[PDB]
């Protein structure tokens, strides 16, 4: 159908950045301990908490 | 008390059991059963991303100084008190002899690996009444090449006696000694790049020196007694055998050596010219 | 390969380039198909030969 | 082999499409923008003059 | 202070979110991934014996 | 759209908007730790490491070394190590045999996953056995990227 | 083949130690194989 | 780099008109609008895509390397 | 963390292409746009904190 | 007179790499004169980076 | 309070010792155990005690 309004719309530059999901992606259960503490470790290369 | 735990599942027992570790979340399953043994796993690569003990021995070393948050009046103290305690230790002169031969690696311009292995050498006896002093850096003259030659790489005598006078011949013996010493604790080739490197010639040269080395060593003429010199006038026949002025004189000035003996390895390959050129 | 691009770029390259279409009923889908890694029936084969003349 | 147009672009014929019914307003479905005149800030339809004013 | 009245957890989830104008406020998105990789303890009933049954 | 949301055409995704490559490195080499024998880059069987992974280290070849090209999971093996001391009761003393490993191979990342391509090996300053690798994958847009 | 090294197209098949620095080249890097084996791929 | 291949715009083929789109510069001293007139993509949609290509595969390929 | 918000409690409809996903209504006393901030949550073990942080 | 000048240089050598591998701006006399960014690492994303 | 302070328990004596748990030996992954800076600081005062008593 028909749209009431209009649209500004058309060509413009952008750009793409570095923070991709895939690295920001982490989620654990019942993983690795640090023997300092007892605690979960940290660092998400190590798949910490 | 025998100091032991052994894993084993408590409803298989096939063997010292067939089990996996699951290091994702740290547990321990036999993989027959399907039942965890433990939980919990202590991890064995975040200390390695966290931060030479074998050669300072049992006793740590600790070099002591200054910083921000403290006094000058008190570290000047502490700076004259961080001797108070090597007259307790031998590893003074351990550390001592460790800088020393530091000192001669890096001036002969020796790898972390020949540096690490003269201090092993020293490090191995570092005591005995064959020992028996010998200057102190009879010692060391011999580890270092002890320790350069376990490396696979050939250092001479002139470059040893250049870097220290041992007079030769205590060096000797104490290799000697040294070398009894190790087979009961318990290769020129490599010489040739560096005297190219000396003289500077691109590769082909150095591979028929290497080439017509091994068929010398492999027939006869020893002819040389050291046969360093005659790998030395296998480099004078190639370089001559090529069209580079690289004259008698020049070699022997570059390299300290004997013009007469470059003549008469000259004229015994001048008979034996024949069988040396592969291409 | 051995160009200076990479090989599923290459690929998602070749994904685009249109193909003959006029008797595509007669052929079948690989889904429905009965047999298995791609039938005469089912599919075409491509062969692409280049040289670094 | 096969493939459509729904899950991936690959397989689309048409790639363009145009599309224009009431080029004159007539039914009135939307109004225009204007800031002085709804007339003289737009241009005609092409396909103007199939249809009376 | 980082191991006492704070520390580090179990069970835990960190992405990024979008909106949606579908789902009302007591409701939210979770995806699939995590919900493979998070877990929940339950008991065994007469109530729930079935349906716990065909999902081991 | 809402506070700076996008809506994007999967179908000019598809077309090949915004499709990007990614190279990773790795640094990997070997020790002395002796009596101067220093580590190996072997491809292990099964009988030759200690506290081996779950890696199925079929991927490598007979230099302990990955061939370029084929593709490779996220727990992947890659590399391959070997304890050299020498002297520490080297094969026959604590362990089985599974000779001298204490093997500390490095696995990928554990969650991306492509085609490795171009591994190169050269000495260190030194003169040792240094190793270093290069994946590539590509990484079509998604739901979640920052634009 | 095993071994490249440098700008020349030659199946150098070093194994062991057999002059690694390349003869017919002038290089010391050791370039490594690129893959006989057959490869998959999936361009969808 | 390379042409790509079917706009996102629109996605017809394109690139066929791109070295052709070349040789109406050099040998011809043709302004690029009638150029582009004549080459006949009469929509935008497309003439964005050859007006905002800029090459690398050149200077990609000026290397020698094997 | 600020005050009391930030802190709500949701039911879950499990959703596929991942990441998060949540109603417009609550954006602004969460305190977030869109702008790439990331989440942080967690999943009750019993049935005591489960019917707590259900009930408040 | 050659024994020595050897070891000066290697110490010459190993303390600028030391310098501009750390960034601690002095000998090693752990960080005085000390102020930190000096010796960043270089940023590789995009030329107009 | 006399039953838990009386100042000459306020002078030190005779001292105990940390467990191994506190001063953890972290197994630094090639060769060491990796001792650290507890243990290293006790071995420095049963260094000096020693001493200090032979010396009297
Ligand atoms: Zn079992
Ligand atoms: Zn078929
Ligand atoms: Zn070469
Ligand atoms: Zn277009």
């Amino acid at each position: 159908k028909k749209l009431m309004a209009q649209i500004f719309f058309g060509p413009t530059y952008y750009q793409r950045l570095r923070h991709m999901v895939d690295d920001k992606i982490h989620a654990r259960a019942r993983g690795p301990m640090q023997v300092l503490t007892r605690q979960p470790v940290e660092g998400r290369s190590r798949d910490g908490g | 008390p025998n100091l032991n735990i052994v894993l084993t599942c408590p409803e298989c027992k096939v063997y010292p059991p067939k089990i996996v570790e699951r290091f994702s979340e740290g547990d321990v399953v036999c993989a027959l059963c399907g039942l965890v043994l433990s939980d919990k796993l202590v991890d064995t690569r975040s200390e390695w991303r966290t931060f030479n003990p074998l050669l300072d021995g049992n006793n740590l070393s600790t070099r002591i100084g200054k910083g921000e948050t403290t006094d000058m009046r008190f570290t000047k103290e502490l700076n004259k008190a961080q001797g108070k305690n090597v007259m307790d230790k031998k590893d003074n002169e351990v550390q001592a002899a460790f800088a020393k031969i530091t000192m001669l690696c890096d001036a002969a311009e020796l790898p972390k690996i020949v540096k690490d292995c003269a201090k092993e050498a020293y490090k191995l006896c570092h005591d005995e009444k064959t020992l028996k002093g010998k200057s102190m850096e009879s010692i060391m003259a011999a580890s270092i090449l002890i320790g350069c030659r376990r490396a696979e790489v050939a250092r001479t005598f002139k470059e040893i006696q250049s870097l220290i006078h041992v007079k030769t011949k205590e060096f000797g013996k104490t290799l000697n000694i040294m070398k009894n010493i190790l087979r009961g604790k318990s290769q020129n080739l490599t010489y040739i790049p560096r005297f190219c490197s000396h003289l500077g010639l691109p590769m082909q040269v150095t591979t028929s020196a290497e080439y017509t080395a091994k068929k010398c060593k492999e027939i006869k003429e020893i002819a040389g007694k050291s046969p360093i010199t005659i790998a030395v006038v296998s480099i004078y026949l190639n370089i001559l055998l090529f069209q580079i002025p690289i004259t008698a004189a020049k070699v022997g000035q570059t390299l300290q050596v004997t013009e007469g003996t470059i003549k008469s390895g000259y004229k015994i390959l001048y008979e034996h010219r024949d069988k040396l050129v592969d291409p | 390969n051995t160009t200076v691009l990479a090989d599923e770029f290459i690929a998602h390259r070749l994904g685009l380039i249109p193909l003959q279409s006029m008797d595509i009923e007669q052929l079948e889908y690989s889904r429905d198909c009965f047999c298995e890694d791609h039938c005469d029936k089912c599919s075409v084969v491509l062969t692409l030969q280049a040289f670094g003349e | 082999k096969k493939g459509i147009a729904k899950e991936h672009a690959k397989w689309g014929p048409a790639a363009a499409i145009e599309f224009e019914y009431d080029p004159w307003n007539k039914l009135k479905h939307t109004d225009y923008w204007y800031e002085q005149d709804s007339a003289k800030e737009w241009p005609q339809s092409k396909n103007c003059e199939y249809e009376d004013p | 202070r980082g191991n006492l009245m704070g520390k580090r957890v179990d069970f835990s989830a960190r992405t990024v979110i979008s909106g949606d104008p579908n789902l009302e406020l007591d409701q939210v998105g979770v995806p699939k991934s995590i919900a493979k990789t998070l877990t929940y303890p339950e008991v065994v009933t007469p109530y729930n014996i079935d349906r716990l049954t065909q999902l081991v | 759209n809402q506070e700076d949301s996008m809506i994007m055409n999967q179908s000019s995704i598809d077309r090949g908007l915004f499709r990007s490559l990614f190279f990773r490195s790795y640094m990997d080499q070997e020790k002395k730790y002796g009596m101067s024998i220093t580590e190996t880059f072997e491809k292990p069987q099964r009988t030759n490491t200690l506290r081996m992974k779950h890696g199925t280290y079929d991927k490598l070849d007979d230099d302990g070394l990955i061939a370029p090209g084929v593709r490779v999971s996220g727990e992947d093996v890659i590399i391959g190590k070997t304890t050299p001391i020498s002297p520490d009761e080297e094969e026959l003393g604590q362990r089985t045999a599974y000779h001298s490993k204490r093997d500390a191979s490095t696995p990928l990342r554990s969650t991306e996953n492509g085609i490795v391509d171009q591994v190169l090996v050269t000495t260190n300053q030194d003169g040792l056995k240094f190793v270093k690798v290069r994946v590539r994958t590509t990484k079509i847009p998604q739901i979640g990227d920052k634009f | 083949l095993k071994y490249i090294c440098a700008e020349c197209s030659s199946k150098l098949s070093l194994s062991r130690t057999d002059a690694v620095r390349c003869k017919d080249c002038g290089h010391r890097i050791l370039l490594k194989a690129r893959t006989k084996r057959l490869v998959q791929f999936e361009a969808r | 780099m390379i042409v790509p291949v079917r706009c996102f715009s629109c996605g017809k083929v394109v690139g066929d008109k791109w070295e052709s789109y070349l040789n109406l510069l050099q040998e011809d001293e043709l302004d690029e609008g009638t150029a582009l007139s004549r080459l006949g993509l009469k929509r935008y949609c497309c003439r964005r895509m050859i007006l905002t290509h800029v090459d690398l595969i050149e200077k990609f390929l000026r290397y020698n390397p094997l | 963390s600020l005050h009391k918000m930030s802190m709500m409690a949701h039911r879950v409809k499990v959703i596929p292409y991942s990441t998060f996903r949540l109603n417009l209504s609550v954006t602004s006393p969460y305190n977030a746009d869109f702008d790439g901030d990331e989440m942080n949550l967690h999943v009750p073990q019993s049935e005591e904190t489960r019917a707590e942080l259900s009930q408040l | 007179f050659n024994m020595k000048l050897a070891i000066n240089a290697k110490t010459i050598t190993s303390g600028l790499k030391y310098a501009l591998a750390t960034g601690n701006w002095g000998e090693q006399k752990k960080a005085m004169s000390s102020r930190a960014g000096v010796s960043q690492v270089l940023n590789r994303y995009t030329y107009s980076s | 309070n006399e039953v838990f302070s009386r100042p000459e328990w306020m002078i030190l004596t005779c001292l105990p010792v940390p467990p191994p748990p506190v001063r953890p030996s972290i197994s630094f992954n090639e060769s060491q155990r990796g001792e650290d800076d507890l243990t290293f600081k006790l071995a420095d005062i049963l260094k000096a005690n020693i001493s200090l008593e032979t010396l009297e």
